[PDB]
């Protein structure tokens, strides 16, 4: 059962809707489920919803993290840090150093919450895992091989990883990358533009042209976006080579007229 | 056929929903703990060694320290697992537990509902180049309001004061509010609106505090872009005649202009004014060392009525083809608001016609309604 | 005019027992006890059969409704 | 018993106050028109009675009313609680200075 | 006590070259005031100057 | 610190503490009941509240 | 075993020495008659750690909760946050920079600083030294720069005025924030009181508008008793700042509460240039200005419309980044028919 | 049975909720009939 749900995870992986509601059923799975699949969901709740983490789902991974059953603790507290991957989130590092001092009796508890913030904090926030891409649009293969690796191997933390092997971690960094902006123009040259950033906003179907940019933000060229923020550059400054802006980009010097 | 499918499809969806209800049964009747677990007895254990008072410190008398206290109890305590002796402040929220009342957790300051929510921190959803008709004032105002921000060391070389305070006139609706939600918007610092009307209260005493919290608050906070409007409410002619009763807004646009600039630097907070009559303004408020740069917005020109035309024809269902030039020539002495009013009246016409596409026709014909009314 | 004299002329002249009262001396204090203690006068007054209940001017209170207030 | 000193801004009341009360050398209890007081409940007349206690009790004194004009106010009907209020401390001035609180050997000053 | 006049008054306005100049020739403009008004300027703005750092960069 | 209100019988007196709460309590002999007198200040204990002494 | 006695004293005074008034004292010994925030009123027949002497009707002291003993004195305090407004971080402007205005500041310097510094001529002439001050600042051109000026001296401690009318709405106080303000001042070293802003209290005393007004008076009466009441007051130093100059209280007038009232005139031609010179003093101007004539183009710009054009000319020359005055721009920052 | 106005205007649990209850009970009667009296006109209820 355990493989099977993560198996439904691994087929819902895109659509946003369906990620939710898929998240909703695996939260049905482990309140009506057997201890087997209540260990089991919290990695297909990561797998759903990776580097995105969102207050409902840190809520209840917290919630069946502080689990009795310590299989179903260890999987729920890798999937919290998993969902905080990359992420620094204030809100979701006090949780976890408050868990942290409530397990302070828990051996492996304390080490996979101390893998759990370094999740939070990966390369201080700078690179983020991710199987999607280029605006959810891209599967990357890679990074769905590491990452799924990494959930078969905590399908049974006791045993696989709790003990001799756990460098199935190595191979989820291995699967890492960045999320980033840099402008790097024509030759590689670190050209600066103010880029407006904000939250997705699904362009499809809306009036006009939609503003993808929800919430304002220009912080020039060197910013990180995050899980689901767009850019929109400026009003004419710079032409972009790619609508999707994302990574190594470059930016035509041929504004139509300033 | 599609509607139909609609339809069908949502009708399927409620009773889902129903069914799932139903089916497993959740509910919440009086207080509730539908997610599951919420299990606290730690939090319970923690909450002992917690769930302290707070109340106003007072003064911190000797140099182990006397900390001061007053609430409904009087104390005198101090010492705590805490540090920071009094986080070197005296009027903070001390937030001391009980049990020989010696351990401390500093809190931020209570400020009353009003300022709490008028803290709006949502941004407005505005950005610049969507703006026309007033190159030059928006021109003014970005320079003002970001120079000093953005790469400001170019502005601090040249041995140059840094301007604050900008108060907004002209007619009314010019896209002075307009600009002031895309600045807003795009600004990354403490962005604060004000509304007039709420400083407007039951007799003396009121106004004043409020004003004086909201500026403390501005003060704590790094940098604050203040954005006062109704001012033609709040603050007028200072002069009694019949108004000895109605010296209340006297008094409190007075404590507003020695907080603005009195006998204590006012801080790196930056006013903006709305007001579309610029004249009962109180001449020791419009005093240029409270409000530098003053801005007027005037009705767009031929260009500016084009771009605001092109702007609001940025939704889509719009005709292939518009001549936006003639469109403005059609339409003088309008406002921006007007053209805006005149892509609404196009889009009612449309479908008064059934027509999905929004044509010259209608807009021509939204262009006569709104002039002959 | 002359209501004082009146007054204490008739206190001493009667030969009763008398409680004098002053206008507004009973508004003070935590909140209610105003007409807990006109209760008490007044319950005084009914021990002492023979009992007149003077007041000082009452203007300061009773002069008028004033309306709905919180 | 009272005494008033109908004054322009200094003619020289205050000063005039300072020469008696260094002159006839008995009790003496300077009271201004900043006593009101407010706990949601009014306690003005309350510290009235409480200086003609103290009077009453060490007879041979001089009580100072001065700025008599704030509390003397006016019978406004119908104003504001803010004038009730007002106008029932002038009251317990008026039942105790006058009234079943006769004194004997105390006197009043008012300007 | 500035040369001109050769003044002593009590009044007298002390300058940042700590001098009580005549009442009429109190300024740098007139005196050669011998300070770095501008430079003073440049450090007390820089000092004081606000600047938006954009609420994006997080440990 | 509260004033009696009523000679009740001789060795018990009702007083109104100033805090609010009224009481009946006994005096120390050596109080020469004569004294004190409805409206009299007196100092009653903590814990028996026995009239202590009484004050002008 | 006096040091034993000591610190077991110590120990027993724990800490937590919840503070209660000293609201009379008696004596038959002398006593102590505390009363608590609590509600309460307790006869201490032995006041305490204290010489029952220095206590006075009215103080703050330490006590032992449930002992009930006057522990530790401690300092008078003061509310309303009159003591948290009454703050000054020393003004960093250290000169009289101000213009033309030479008079005013003469008599308000002499007036303020020569009492503080050489009373010696004051106690030798046998003169108590000038009255209260009023500072008219009818346009506030030179109102608080005069104050900020004067927040120059060796040492002292200015009480602003910050809403003096925070009056609850049930007939509130008479200016306990003014009663805590002297009470403040009295107790400092020498000290002095810029009242703000005073047209927001006084008046005619008489119109009878609406409640409010008559909170205002009681304020304002309480100030006249501040220094005019049986006290000598000698150690203060009231400055008053109004722009409202005509309608005022006739007895807050003067003659023993604001004498001298220094009167702030328009500048003149050459009071404009000298504003315009000190605020430009750390603009970085070409070695090419016509400073008078500026001043004469001026035209009536009394108040610190000067300061505002000198911001917003090197706002006009950092359009280009220069450092020259173009002396027309300068006038269209200033700020058909028949020509 | 004042006029409705002042404070309150429904916000409040005073006779202006009682006249508010009234009003809603009222509206409906069948045959039952209501005599209001005062002494002055100048106070009324617009929704009375
Ligand atoms: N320059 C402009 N660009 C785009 N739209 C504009 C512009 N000026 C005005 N408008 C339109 O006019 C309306 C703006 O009203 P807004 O509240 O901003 O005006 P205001 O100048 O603050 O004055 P008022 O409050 O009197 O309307 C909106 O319809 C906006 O689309
Ligand atoms: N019939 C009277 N004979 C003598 N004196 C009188 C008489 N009536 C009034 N007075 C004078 O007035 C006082 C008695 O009236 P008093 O002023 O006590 O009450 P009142 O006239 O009802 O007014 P108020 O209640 O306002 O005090 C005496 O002190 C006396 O001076
Ligand atoms: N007649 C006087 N003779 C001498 N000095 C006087 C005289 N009147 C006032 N003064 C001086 O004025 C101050 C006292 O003022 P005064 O006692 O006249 O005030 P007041 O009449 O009570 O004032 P107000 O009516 O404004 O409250 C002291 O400096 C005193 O020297
Ligand atoms: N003579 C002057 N010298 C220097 N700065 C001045 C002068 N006059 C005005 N200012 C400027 O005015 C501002 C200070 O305000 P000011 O002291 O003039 O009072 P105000 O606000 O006009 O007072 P009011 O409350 O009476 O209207 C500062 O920008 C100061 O630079
Ligand atoms: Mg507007």
């Amino acid at each position: 059962q355990g493989v099977a749900v993560l198996g439904i995870a691994l087929i819902a992986m895109g659509e946003e809707i369906g990620a939710e509601m898929a998240l909703r059923t695996f939260g049905h799975l482990l309140r009506y489920g057997e201890p087997t699949l209540r260990r089991a969901v919290p990695l297909a709740l990561a797998l759903i919803s990776v580097s995105n983490p969102r207050l409902n789902i840190l809520d209840t991974l917290s919630k069946f993290s502080h689990d009795a059953d310590p299989e179903v603790s260890y999987n729920s507290i890798f999937a919290m840090g998993m969902v905080g991957s990359g992420t620094n989130n204030a809100r979701l590092a006090a949780m976890l150093r408050q868990l942290a001092q409530y397990h302070a009796k828990d051996p492996n508890n304390l080490f996979m919450v101390r893998l759990a913030q370094g999740l939070t904090h990966l390369g201080k926030g700078t690179l983020t895992l991710c199987p999607y891409h280029s605006d959810r649009q891209l599967m990357s293969q890679v990074a769905v091989a590491g990452l799924l690796t990494v959930l078969v191997s905590f399908l049974d933390v006791r045993n696989i990883i709790l003990g001799k092997s756990h460098y199935v971690l190595y191979g989820l960094v291995a699967a890492m990358q960045p999320r980033m902006l840099v402008t790097f123009d024509e030759e590689l040259r670190p050209l600066p533009v103010s880029v407006r950033v904000g939250q997705a906003v699904d362009v499809v179907g809306q009036a006009g042209k939609p503003k993808t940019i929800t919430g304002f933000q220009t912080h020039t060229t060197p910013v990180l976006l995050a899980h689901g923020e767009r850019a929109e550059l400026a009003t004419e400054e710079f032409l972009p080579v790619t609508p999707i802006l994302e990574g190594f980009v470059i930016l035509r010097k041929n504004p139509n007229y300033d | 056929t599609y509607s139909r499918q609609i339809k069908q499809v949502e009708d399927d969806i409620q009773q889902l929903l129903k069914k799932i209800n139903e089916l497993t049964g959740i509910k919440e009747s009086d207080t509730g703990l539908a997610p599951p677990a919420l299990w606290d007895l730690a939090a319970d254990k923690q909450t002992l060694q917690s769930e302290q008072p707070l109340q106003v410190a007072r003064c911190t008398k000797i140099i182990k320290y006397i900390i001061n206290v007053k609430q409904f109890a009087k104390f005198v305590v101090d010492l705590s697992d805490q540090v920071a002796p009094t986080d070197i402040e005296e009027g903070m929220r001390v937030g001391v537990d009980r049990n020989k009342y010696q351990i401390h957790i500093p809190l931020p300051p209570k400020i009353d509902p009003t300022v709490t929510m008028m803290q709006v921190e949502e941004k407005p959803d505005v950005t610049y180049s969507d703006v026309g008709g007033c190159k030059e004032q928006i021109e003014k105002l970005r320079e003002v309001v970001e120079t000093p921000l953005l790469h400001p060391e170019r502005f601090v070389n040249l041995g140059i004061e840094p301007p604050k305070g900008v108060l907004l006139f002209g007619p009314p609706g010019t896209g002075k509010t307009l600009c002031a939600r895309a600045v807003a918007n795009r600004t990354d610092a403490c962005f604060i609106r004000v509304i007039g009307s709420e400083l407007v209260q039951k007799y003396v005493g009121e106004g004043a505090r409020m004003v004086r919290e909201l500026f403390e608050m501005a003060r704590t906070k790094k940098a604050c872009l203040i954005f006062f409007d109704e001012i033609d409410a709040i603050g007028g002619a200072r002069f009694d005649d019949g108004a000895g009763g109605d010296n209340e807004v006297q008094r409190t646009m007075l404590e507003l202009i020695n907080q603005l600039d009195g006998f204590d630097p006012r801080g790196n907070i930056k006013v903006l004014m709305a007001t579309n009559r610029p004249d009962t303004l109180d001449p020791a408020l419009m005093r240029p060392g409270r409000l530098d740069r003053k801005i007027e917005f005037s009705l767009p020109d031929l260009e500016g009525r084009t771009h605001i035309f092109k702007i609001h024809a940025r939704s889509m269902s719009v005709e292939r083809d518009i001549r936006f030039e003639l469109l403005a020539r059609l339409c003088p002495n309008s406002t921006g608001a007007e053209i805006r009013s005149v892509c609404t009246e196009a889009g009612m016409f449309a479908i008064r016609a059934r027509r999905k596409i929004a044509t010259e026709k209608d807009f021509l014909e939204a262009v006569n309604k709104v002039i002959k009314s | 005019c002359g209501k004082t004299m009146l007054a204490k002329a008739v206190a001493h002249h009667t030969t009763a027992a008398f409680i004098r009262v002053v206008g507004s001396e009973f508004v003070q204090k935590y909140l209610g006890e105003g007409p807990r203690m006109v209760r008490d006068v007044f319950r005084l007054a009914k021990e002492n059969a023979p009992a007149i209940i003077f007041i000082d001017e009452i203007d300061a209170i009773a002069t008028k409704r004033f309306d709905a207030q919180t | 018993k009272g005494c008033l000193l109908y004054g322009p801004p200094g003619t020289g009341k205050t000063l005039l106050a300072r020469a008696v009360a260094s002159q006839l050398d008995c009790n003496f209890l300077k009271v201004v028109s900043s006593s009101i007081v407010d706990k949601y409940i009014g306690e003005s007349a309350r510290l009235i009675r409480e200086m003609f206690n103290y009077a009453r009790d060490h007879q041979p004194c001089i009580i100072f009313m001065d700025e008599i004009d704030a509390i003397g106010g006016r019978r406004f009907s119908e104003g504001t609680s803010a004038d009730r209020e007002i106008q029932r401390t002038l009251m317990e001035l008026l039942n105790q200075m006058d009234g079943f609180d006769t004194l004997h050997r105390v006197k009043m000053i008012m300007a | 006590c500035f040369m001109c006049r050769k003044k002593v008054g009590l009044t007298g306005f002390d300058c940042r070259c700590g001098n009580l100049f005549c009442g009429l020739h109190r300024y740098s403009d007139k005196h050669n005031c011998p300070y770095d008004y501008k430079a003073e300027a440049a450090a007390k703005i820089r000092k004081e100057n606000p600047v938006v750092v954009a609420e994006k960069i997080q440990r | 610190v509260g004033e009696v209100l009523k000679q009740l019988t001789e060795e018990k007196f009702i007083v109104k503490a100033t805090n609010g709460p009224r009481y009946v309590v006994g005096c120390r002999r050596q109080l020469d009941k004569s004294k004190l007198k409805p409206g009299t200040r007196v100092a009653l204990d903590m814990t028996t509240l026995t009239i202590m002494r009484y004050l002008p | 075993k006096i040091k034993e006695n000591s610190e077991k004293i110590k120990v027993n005074k724990t800490l937590p020495y919840l503070v209660s008034n000293v609201i009379e004292l008696l004596d038959v010994g002398k006593c102590a008659v505390i009363k608590t925030s609590t509600r309460q009123t307790y006869f201490l027949p032995v006041i305490g750690l204290v010489d029952a002497e220095k206590l006075k009707p009215g103080d703050l002291v330490g006590v032992n909760k449930d002992s009930y003993l006057i522990l530790e004195t401690l300092p008078t305090e003061y509310d309303s946050r009159v003591k948290a407004m009454e703050v000054d971080e020393r003004p960093t402007e250290q000169y009289s920079d101000i213009g033309g205005l030479d008079k005013q500041i003469q008599e308000l310097v002499e007036a303020i600083v020569l009492p503080m510094n050489h009373k010696e001529k004051f106690e030798n002439l046998g003169i108590q030294p000038p009255k209260g001050v009023l500072m008219y600042g009818p346009p506030g051109t030179g109102k608080t720069l005069l104050a900020r000026a004067c927040a120059a001296q060796t040492k002292a401690t200015f009480l602003k005025l910050a809403g003096p009318q925070l009056v609850q709405m049930f007939i509130g106080d008479g200016a306990k924030l003014v009663r805590d303000a002297f009470a403040l001042a009295k107790e400092k070293a020498p000290s002095i009181i810029f009242i703000d802003e005073l047209d927001a209290i006084g008046t005619k005393r008489f119109d009878s508008e609406k409640a409010g007004d008559r909170e205002v008076q009681r304020t304002m009466l309480e100030l006249l008793n501040q220094l005019d009441g049986f006290q000598p007051n000698t150690q203060v130093k009231v400055i008053a700042a109004t722009n409202r100059v005509d309608i005022l209280d006739p007895a807050l007038l003067r003659s023993g509460r604001l004498d001298r009232k220094i009167e702030f005139p328009m500048p003149n031609e050459e009071a404009r240039a000298r504003i315009m010179q000190i605020h430009s003093r750390k603009m970085n101007v070409s070695p090419d200005v016509n400073y008078e004539e500026l001043a004469r183009c001026t035209d009536d710009f009394n108040g610190a419309q000067c300061k505002a054009v000198c911001v917003e000319a090197g706002m006009i020359a950092l359009r280009r980044g220069a450092t020259e005055l173009t002396h027309e721009d300068y006038m269209e920052g200033i700020l058909q028919y028949y020509a | 049975g004042s006029s409705r106005l002042e404070g309150g205007s429904g916000g409040d649990s005073e006779v202006q909720r009682t006249m508010l209850e009234l009003l809603n009970q009222l509206d409906a009667t069948k045959n039952i009939k209501v005599i209001m009296a005062t002494n002055r006109i100048d106070i009324l209820d617009s929704a009375l």
